[PDB]
């Protein structure tokens, strides 16, 4: 029950560290060199064991290193000689890494599991309830500087203290969140009626009385003229095409004032559109929706892709079934009915485009959704 | 002289500073050596690796939606419009040398980041290690699963793609337009304007790489500080009781094994990153609001959210004037799921009434109800995981799509309950099964008596024999029985040569009742301090 | 020299104070109160003053909160009502927020200097040489660890864990560093010489032999024909203009094609040019480089912008000083001479521009610098 | 931390299109382009980088 | 403009005038030449979080 003040000079290893387990309340109980007996030949293949693993580790490290600088990396084309070179390159990249550092572990895991001694040391655990001193000692230390700063003894101190540091951190936290408050109602987007709401008008929202909007086709070519006219005889019975609200202002890319405008059609969330031919045949079990009979132009259908259910667009056109189908959640909107849902998580059907024919016969908006067209929130349905 | 260097240099230390009794203090910190206890590990260090791979590709990657066309190397998309993030991670991927394989890492790593912490709580709830003296620890690691839950998310959503770019625009934009009264608001905040709002991307890549992370760290450091000050708990054994921590020390074994376990899982993640492609963004056009996929899944930590959107029956509300969309149920069952999880220690000592300072584990078994509700909650979870996997499964297993849908929704409500049945049973049954065996011995071949032909099992038992045949049976300490003589004293012994050659017999001799001495000195030492500790 | 086990129960706050003081070293000397007479009034004046200090940082927060919420931020074009509201919109933010929390700083701060108690504690430092004890168990623990562990005996595994841990590592920092290097040498800009490297090659590189590159300059118009050509008869003498290597092919701005070239040229570091009109006076103070003789045009002297010295532009221009002037590091190069360096850091001259005049009279280049432009590195003057 | 959560870091080339008038339609690069919305068109982001530098 | 050229001046002449690596470390920095398209956001990891950190 000493210090141990000179006796530490001769103490051995061995007794030391028995002292420092005792100091820190860990007996080490068993602790046993794994290979008492010298000069066996197990222990030698299990050094060698162990020297193999760290080795191998070493040559797929070095193979990472040679891999990486001097192999056909780069993409190459496809059918090209080198595709496959470049296809197996990353693997190779990855499992020479892989496999270099898991053969260091696996090494170091023997070497624990084989040469360092095996010990069940066991620590006295203190948990919970610091003696009564040191709670007692804290407690008062606590108590005799809240008491002794006077604090709840200056009633106006601790009521004006309170004050400041309330309204100093309403007006931080509102300055903080202000930035990024915005008025999802604010009329900013331009329209026939005024500018309105974003959640209100989409591209298909008539900028002024009477604007001509084209069921443009968005056609893949990279950048010029993405978007072209349409006409109803492109279309055949059950077929769909995806249309977007092409202007006449709004031409070819070729510009610089288009190409922005016609990157905003083409990113536009409630933009797109689905126009399906109904078949003739099925035209008999088509059920309208109120103020929507007339939307129709002949056996020509224009619904909004967004799915009315969290937007996501609703582009699994089915015939013979007539079920528009969202992948994002699969809900089935009946496209022959007014296209209600009739599975899945949406409840309200899709918003139906008016389309007709204008002069020189070619499809164009024949008005705006009379719904908003996204997903649903909660101004809606007045 | 290393040795001399090494002594100079630690003299130095310990006259500049003093941290002689603190570094003792950590090298004899004793450690459960349990490979249940390495599951923490396995997410600290898979942290490790996004850290580590986040700085790399982030050395490379431009958060921005300003619309760009292609003309890089990938031929498939050239000249098509296409985010600066898009582009960025197709730059990563294709025309920097193993930019591919550190984002596949990275990504694999946040998988099995999200995967470990799955398991470690698993771990943690099934053995009771949130009691008493670790509610705290088990709430901050509630809140660092729902962080790597969301980071992740927006993590495979930083590279605008079609796939991500649709999983936002369903998750983040409809269902936050979704909530009653400041569902918009919060949208408009959030993407600083309509969902296409030229911040959403800048604003992901922040709380991505700086501000979730940071958190993260910090919750991560003070979890690790939790556990190394209130001492690892451990499970039922031998010499282990309430007040005392039996393992290894940290210097010598504890140490190695940590940092050779490390280099393991660093190698596993680093073979997956190479041979298994994980997000291959090339293949996944820029995201557009009118292109899709059948796909449409989040990663699979995010799945059973995405699956709970799937199952919930379309119920929406109309109250005057407004809507309260589906999307709004499941943004409430989210919280409920959170709530409850990070409130269940609390939940569970009220319910029960266990005020005790517990630093025993329990064994699942030995916890019937507890492991009824975790194999419950298990089995909702994979559940929703299958419901939003359901196209997929539908696809390829030949099953309906609204077959899939509606053995989702049935299923959850009927499949908890069949599983919470199950596990309470198989609990019961494995507890009768550890007191068959602490009251008859292990069980072993038969054997046919001499003078009649009855049949006996020839049990081994674990305990003092009483007089006649039958043992004094023992008393259960909650520790596991071993119930194949396999693992007893039984069988042990094969030449211990080599593979394909012996060795010669002295040596033999030797090595193994060296062994056999050194087993026999650990049991008898851990018996030794078992019985000092109560007699 | 007793762990106190049952006193505590009656030792009082200041006893269990002075005893926390002795179990961590610290004697608190001097613990006095600022207030020992009760009843004074200067006593109540510093709780006043310390309240009022509190009080106007909590009217200053709740000012910062009703600024931020409602006043006329927002940009106002120019003399615009509201402008003056605006100029100080900002201003107000800040100077609410700090004077709320500088108040409440500058309370605290009496708070702590008039009321909390005024102690002079002195603690006990232990530093250096943790007590033999310490040392030595630690080092026996560590020797214990090492020598235990049966390394610095096992030299194949001493040996191979050392060259799979360096393999390794190089293997990996080699794979992270490579995918930022890039040679800066790689013939990448195609030329009428073929593919060059970026340094040696700028905008006025002929991309095909013959090609003219005019001398446009950049008016300042909003993206639509950024860069005119130009004529000879636009400058006067003593004029400077800054020209950019303007192609046919690089028409305006209005095409998609287009408005990238150009960003291209405006952006080209080294593309920027400045011509100087010598005065006819002066023309008879020109020296000329080697093979720079024939470059200028009558009195027509084209000079890369780029500083020969960090490559900041050389914009500023002295006439009847004839000194081109670079603000980066106030290096001047005398334009009347070939553009050397006549003080500051820069010791090479600027780059000069062959230049003349094709059909129709417009500037183009006449032919490539002689040398790079941009500012020197290693790979130069050879 | 608040101004990471308006910044955009990007030489993507832009016309402003915003609100400074003294600068419209002028070719900008992304990063520019936000640190001027952050100075004009978000409220106290003018103070927040300002008070951060 | 102020600090681009800022930029211009040390970031890419002293690291391109350096002899030996000059070149090679001002390519390797800026992807290439100086207004290489992925500076600011190399700058904006550094200056967010690997330098903060
Ligand atoms: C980030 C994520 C990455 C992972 C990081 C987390 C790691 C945590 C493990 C903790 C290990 C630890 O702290 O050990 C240190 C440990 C400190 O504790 P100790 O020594 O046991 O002291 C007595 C107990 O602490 C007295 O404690 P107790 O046992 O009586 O219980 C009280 C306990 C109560 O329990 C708690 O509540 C602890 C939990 C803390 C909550 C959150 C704090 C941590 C937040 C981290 C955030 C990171 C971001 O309170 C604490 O001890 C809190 C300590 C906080 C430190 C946390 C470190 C992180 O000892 C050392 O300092 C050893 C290291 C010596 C360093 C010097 C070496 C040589 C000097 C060279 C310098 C330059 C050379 C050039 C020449
Ligand atoms: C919400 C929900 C769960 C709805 C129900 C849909 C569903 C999961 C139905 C079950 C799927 C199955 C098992 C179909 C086979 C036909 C069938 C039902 C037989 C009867 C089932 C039964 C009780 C059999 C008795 C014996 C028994 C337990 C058999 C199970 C057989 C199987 C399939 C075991 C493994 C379970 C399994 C992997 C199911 C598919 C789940 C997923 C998400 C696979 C993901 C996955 C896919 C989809 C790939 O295409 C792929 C391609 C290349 C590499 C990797 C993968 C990959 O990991
Ligand atoms: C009954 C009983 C006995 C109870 C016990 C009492 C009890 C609760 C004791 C514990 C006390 C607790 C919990 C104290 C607080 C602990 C705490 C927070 C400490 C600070 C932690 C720290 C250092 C930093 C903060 C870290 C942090 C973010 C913590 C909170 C973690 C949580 C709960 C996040 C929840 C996020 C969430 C979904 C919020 C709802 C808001 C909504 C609906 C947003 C919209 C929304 C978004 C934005 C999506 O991205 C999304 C993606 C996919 C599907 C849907 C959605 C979605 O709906
Ligand atoms: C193409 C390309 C760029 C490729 C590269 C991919 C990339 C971007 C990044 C990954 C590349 C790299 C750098 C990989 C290697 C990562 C790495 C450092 C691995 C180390 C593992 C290794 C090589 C081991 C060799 C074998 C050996 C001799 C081991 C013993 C000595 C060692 C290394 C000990 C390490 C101990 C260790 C893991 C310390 C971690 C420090 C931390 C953060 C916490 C410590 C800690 C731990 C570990 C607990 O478990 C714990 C449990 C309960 C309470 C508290 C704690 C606690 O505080
Ligand atoms: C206790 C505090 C009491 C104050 C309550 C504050 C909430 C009431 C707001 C009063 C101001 C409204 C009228 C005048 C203003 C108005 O009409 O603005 C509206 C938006 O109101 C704003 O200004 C910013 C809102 C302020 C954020 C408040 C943060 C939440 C608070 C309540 C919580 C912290 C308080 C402390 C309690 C918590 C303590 C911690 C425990 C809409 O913006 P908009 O028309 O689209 O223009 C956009 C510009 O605002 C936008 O800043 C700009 O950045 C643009 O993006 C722009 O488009
Ligand atoms: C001990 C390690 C021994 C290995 C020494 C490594 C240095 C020699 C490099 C050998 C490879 C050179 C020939 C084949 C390859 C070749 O021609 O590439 C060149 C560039 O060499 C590369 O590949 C990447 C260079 C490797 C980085 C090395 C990092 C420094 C090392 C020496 C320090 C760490 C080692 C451990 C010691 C420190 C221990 C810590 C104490 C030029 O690229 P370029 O033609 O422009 O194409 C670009 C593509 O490279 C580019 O990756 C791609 O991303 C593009 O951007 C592309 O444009
Ligand atoms: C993050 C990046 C980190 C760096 C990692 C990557 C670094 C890789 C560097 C090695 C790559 C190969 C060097 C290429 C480039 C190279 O370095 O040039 C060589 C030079 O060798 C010599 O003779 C020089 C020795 C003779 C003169 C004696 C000088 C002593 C000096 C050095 C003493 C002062 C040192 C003071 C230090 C001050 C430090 C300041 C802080 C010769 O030219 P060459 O190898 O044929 O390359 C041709 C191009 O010259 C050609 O313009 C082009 O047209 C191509 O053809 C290209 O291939
Ligand atoms: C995927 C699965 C869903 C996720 C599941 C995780 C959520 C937590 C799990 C289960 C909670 C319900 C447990 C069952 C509660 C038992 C009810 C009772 O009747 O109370 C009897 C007790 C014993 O009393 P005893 O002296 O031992 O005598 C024996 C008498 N026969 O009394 C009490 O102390 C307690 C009284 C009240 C406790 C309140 C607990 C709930 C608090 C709200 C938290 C949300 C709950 C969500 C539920 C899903
Ligand atoms: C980033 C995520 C996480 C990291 C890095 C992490 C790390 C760790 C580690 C290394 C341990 C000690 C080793 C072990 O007990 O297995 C531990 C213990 C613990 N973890 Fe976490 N874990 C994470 C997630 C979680 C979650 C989701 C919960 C819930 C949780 C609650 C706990 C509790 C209560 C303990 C104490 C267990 C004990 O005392 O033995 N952790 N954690
Ligand atoms: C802490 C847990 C983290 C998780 C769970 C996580 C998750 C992810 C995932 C799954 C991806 C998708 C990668 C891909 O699609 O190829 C990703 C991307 C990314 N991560 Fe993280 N990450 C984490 C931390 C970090 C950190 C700390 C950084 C920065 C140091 C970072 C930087 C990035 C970057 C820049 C990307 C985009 C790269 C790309 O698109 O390929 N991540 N993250
Ligand atoms: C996410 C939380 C969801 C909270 C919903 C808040 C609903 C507010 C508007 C309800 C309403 O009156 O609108 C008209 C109604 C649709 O039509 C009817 O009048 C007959 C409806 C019969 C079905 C009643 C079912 C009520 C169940 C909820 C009370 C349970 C919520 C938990
Ligand atoms: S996103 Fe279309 S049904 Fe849910
Ligand atoms: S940048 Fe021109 S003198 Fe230095």
């Amino acid at each position: 029950g000493q210090p141990t003040d000179a006796e530490l000079a001769e103490m051995s290893r061995e007794e030391l560290v028995k002292l420092g387990g005792k100091i820190d309340g860990v007996e080490t109980i068993f602790k046993e060199p794994r290979w008492p007996v010298p000069g066996t030949k197990a222990e030698k293949r299990t050094e060698r064991l162990v020297a193999y693993w760290l080795m191998l580790g070493g040559l797929s490290g070095l193979a990472l290193l040679l891999v990486f600088l001097f192999w056909p990396w780069e993409y190459q084309p496809f059918g090209s000689e080198g595709e496959f070179l470049y296809s197996l390159a990353t693997p190779l990249y990855g499992l020479t890494f892989g496999l270099s550092i898991l053969s260091i572990g696996i090494g170091a895991v023997l070497f624990q599991k084989k040469f360092i001694p095996e010990e069940i040391s066991v620590q006295d655990r203190h948990d919970g309830r610091s003696p009564e001193v040191h709670r007692k000692t804290v407690a008062a230390n606590l108590t005799d500087a809240l008491e002794g700063s006077t604090l709840k003894r200056r009633k106006v101190i601790g009521l004006s203290l309170g004050i400041g540091l309330g309204a100093f951190g309403a007006g931080t936290l509102v300055a903080f969140i202000g930035g990024l408050i915005k008025n999802p109602w604010k009329p900013v987007v331009p329209t026939a009626e005024g500018k309105k709401a974003v959640l209100w008008t989409s591209g298909w929202t008539p900028r002024f009385k009477g604007e001509t909007i084209y069921l443009a086709r968005a056609t893949g070519r990279p950048g010029e003229s993405p978007f072209v006219k349409m006409r109803p005889e492109d279309i055949d019975a059950g077929g769909m095409e995806t249309v977007f609200p092409w202007r006449e202002s709004d031409g070819d890319g070729t510009t610089v004032e288009s190409e922005h405008k016609l990157t905003e059609i083409a990113m536009g969330v409630r933009n797109p559109v689905m126009l399906i031919r109904i078949k003739p045949a099925d035209m008999h079990r088509v059920i309208k929706r109120k103020g929507q009979e007339s939307f129709n132009f002949g056996e020509l259908f224009a619904y909004t892709k967004v799915c009315s259910h969290l937007g996501c667009p609703s582009s699994l056109y089915e015939q013979q079934t007539y079920r528009i189908l969202c992948p994002c959640h699969q809900s089935q909107f009946d496209a022959l009915e007014f296209a209600k849902p009739i599975f899945g998580p949406a409840a309200r059907a899709l918003a139906q485009l008016p389309i007709t024919i204008d002069e020189d016969g070619y499809l164009v908006a024949n008005g705006d959704f009379v719904e908003p067209v996204g997903p649903a929130f909660w101004e809606r349905k007045s | 002289d290393f040795a001399k260097l090494a002594a100079a240099q630690g003299d130095a230390i310990d006259s500049r500073y003093h941290p002689s009794a603190a570094v003792r203090r950590q090298l004899n910190k004793v450690f459960p050596t349990h490979w249940s206890f390495l599951l923490g590990e396995i997410a600290l260090y898979s942290f490790i690796i996004l850290l580590l791979t986040g700085v790399w590709l982030t050395l490379f990657f431009d958060p921005s939606m300003a619309h760009v066309t292609y003309d890089g190397v990938y031929q498939p998309l050239r000249g098509v419009q296409m985010s600066r993030a898009y582009e960025t991670a197709l730059d990563i991927s294709f025309e920097v040398r193993g930019g591919l394989f550190v984002r596949q890492v990275h990504h694999w790593a946040a998988l099995m980041f999200a995967a470990s912490i799955m398991v470690h709580l698993a771990r943690i709830f099934f053995t009771g290690a949130f009691r008493r003296p670790r509610e705290a620890n088990w709430v901050i690691g509630s809140l660092l699963l729902i962080l790597a839950m969301f980071e992740g998310f927006f993590g495979y959503s930083l590279p605008d793609d079609l796939l991500s770019g649709t999983g936002i625009r369903a998750a983040l934009s409809g269902i936050t337009m979704g909530i009653p009264v400041i569902g918009t608001w919060m949208h408009w905040a959030l993407f600083g304007g309509d969902f296409p709002g030229e911040i959403l991307i800048p604003r992901l890549y922040a709380l991505h790489i700086l501000l979730i992370p940071g958190i993260i760290l910090a919750l991560i450091g003070a979890h690790l500080a939790l556990v190394w000050f209130q001492k690892h708990t451990q499970f039922p054994g031998p010499g282990r009781t309430e007040t005392n921590v039996v393992g290894v020390r940290v210097m010598p074994v504890f140490a190695v094994k940590s940092g050779a376990f490390f280099a393991m899982i660093t190698g596993v993640l680093g073979l997956m990153g190479g041979l298994l492609t994980i997000n291959p963004i090339w293949n996944l056009g820029p995201y557009k609001p009118s292109q899709v996929s059948a796909g449409s899944q989040p990663d699979f930590y995010m799945m059973w959210t995405d699956g709970l959107i799937r199952l919930w029956p379309a119920w929406e509300f109309y109250p005057f004037g407004h809507t309260i969309p589906q999307g709004v149920w499941v943004a409430v069952g989210m919280g409920l799921v959170f709530a409850l999880l990070i409130a269940y220690p609390f939940i569970e000592k009220k319910v029960t009434g266990d005020d005790a300072h517990h630093n025993l584990l329990q064994r699942p078994r030995d916890v019937p109800v507890r492991t009824a509700i975790g194999s419950m909650a298990i089995a909702l979870y994979l559940l929703l995981t299958f419901a939003c996997m359901n196209d997929i499964i539908a696809l390829k297993f030949h099953i309906s799509l609204n077959a899939t849908t509606w053995i989702g929704r049935i299923g959850m409500v009927v499949l908890p309950a069949i599983v919470y049945f199950v596990a309470y049973r198989w609990a019961i049954s494995l507890q009768r099964s550890d007191r068959e065996v602490l009251e008859h011995g292990v069980e072993t071949g038969i054997i046919k008596r001499l003078p009649h032909g009855a049949y006996v099992e020839l049990h081994q038992p674990l305990g003092p024999v009483d007089e006649h045949g039958h043992p004094i049976p023992l008393e259960y300490a909650g520790a596991p029985l071993p119930k194949r003589m396999n693992k007893l004293g039984s069988g042990g012994a094969p030449g211990t040569g080599s593979f394909l050659f012996p060795d010669p017999a002295v040596e033999h001799e030797a090595l193994t009742e060296a062994a056999h001495a050194s087993e026999h000195k650990s049991l008898t030492a851990l018996k030794e301090h078992q019985d000092r500790i109560h007699g």
